[PDB]
Order: structure tokens, then C-alpha cells, then sequence
């Protein structure tokens, strides 16, 4: 939206009531742990491959 | 690790896996 706030030096402008709210943050803090065989992966057991 | 002296911890080595022991082919009847 758009908003002019109205500066003067001879006022302030303070709240009245004040509310309570909650809000929501996500964070990731870990992944996956894998792990991978030389050879089971790049030869499938070949022995003249290994 | 290529060494004679292994440090404590925990190290993958290996597979549990079987080296095949013969030849098997097979065709229709
Ligand atoms: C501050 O605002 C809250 C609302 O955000 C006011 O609470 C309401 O008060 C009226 C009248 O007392 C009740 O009918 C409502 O049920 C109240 N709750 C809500 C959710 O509206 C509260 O009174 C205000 N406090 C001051 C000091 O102005
Ligand atoms: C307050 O605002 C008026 C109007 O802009 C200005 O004439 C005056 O000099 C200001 N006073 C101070 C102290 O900044």
C-alpha cells in the first residue's frame, strides 16, 4: 500500500494497545548421510573389472 | 589404509559380497 506519514517537529505519534502474536521459522540442520563402495558401484563385482 | 598402524576408530573395509562360483547358462527347453 502506500502511506504518508505526516513529519512535524512540534508531535510524536505513540500506540495506545499493544497485542501478542506468534509466528513461524524453518531451518534445515542436517541432510542425509550416505556413503558409496568403490567397486559394488562402478564394476558390480567383476573381478577382471576390480 | 595402506598402513601398519591403524589408529582407533571406526573404518569400512569391505563388502559381505559373494564371488560367483561357477558359470550357469540356461535356453529354452
Ligand atoms: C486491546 O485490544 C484488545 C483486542 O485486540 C482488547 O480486547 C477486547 O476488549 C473488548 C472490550 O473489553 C472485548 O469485548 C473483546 O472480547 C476483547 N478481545 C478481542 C479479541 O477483541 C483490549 O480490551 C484492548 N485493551 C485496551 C486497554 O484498549
Ligand atoms: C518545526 O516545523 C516547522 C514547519 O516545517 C518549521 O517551521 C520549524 O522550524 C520546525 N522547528 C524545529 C525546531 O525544527
Amino acid at each position: 500500500a502506500e502511506n504518508s506519514v505526516a513529519y512535524s517537529n512540534n508531535s510524536i505519534a505513540i500506540p495506545t494497545n499493544f497485542t501478542i502474536s506468534v509466528t513461524t521459522e524453518i531451518l534445515p540442520v542436517s541432510m542425509t548421510k550416505t556413503s558409496v563402495d568403490c567397486t559394488m558401484y562402478i564394476c558390480g563385482d567383476s573381478t577382471e573389472c576390480s | 589404509l595402506k598402513s601398519f598402524t591403524v589408529e582407533k576408530g571406526i573404518y569400512q573395509t569391505s563388502n559381505f559380497r559373494v564371488q560367483p562360483t561357477e558359470s550357469i547358462v540356461r535356453f529354452p527347453n
